């Protein structure tokens, strides 16, 4: 039986962009995201727009 | 609408002694309206909508 599909989190290589709205962790939090339908959800992911 | 009367329940806060003024755990039993996104059985058999 398939336990899960587990996932370490050991934190990346910060890769610098000069681009100013890059923002990404390094340690142990998460971003807090919602849209269209009022959903909570949590991320890593840096690259943010307008 | 009406005012909402309720309780406030500052208990198990102690006094940390060098350091900064912080707060730990703040939790309340009133809610928004949530109409439906999901449902899923649990491992326990809680049949469980969010």
């Amino acid at each position: 039986k398939v336990a899960g599909i587990t996932q370490d989190f050991t934190d990346g290589t910060t890769t610098n962009t000069g681009r100013g709205l890059d923002v990404a962790i390094s340690q142990n939090g998460f971003f807090r995201l919602v849209d269209s339908n009022g959903s909570v959800f949590y991320s890593r992911n840096g690259q943010f727009k307008l | 609408a009406t005012a909402a009367t309720f309780s406030l329940s500052f208990l198990n806060s102690m006094q940390q002694n060098t350091g900064a003024n912080n707060i730990v755990a703040t939790n309340q039993n009133g809610y928004k309206p949530g109409d439906l996104v999901s449902y899923q059985i649990n491992n326990d058999g809680t049949v469980v909508g969010n």
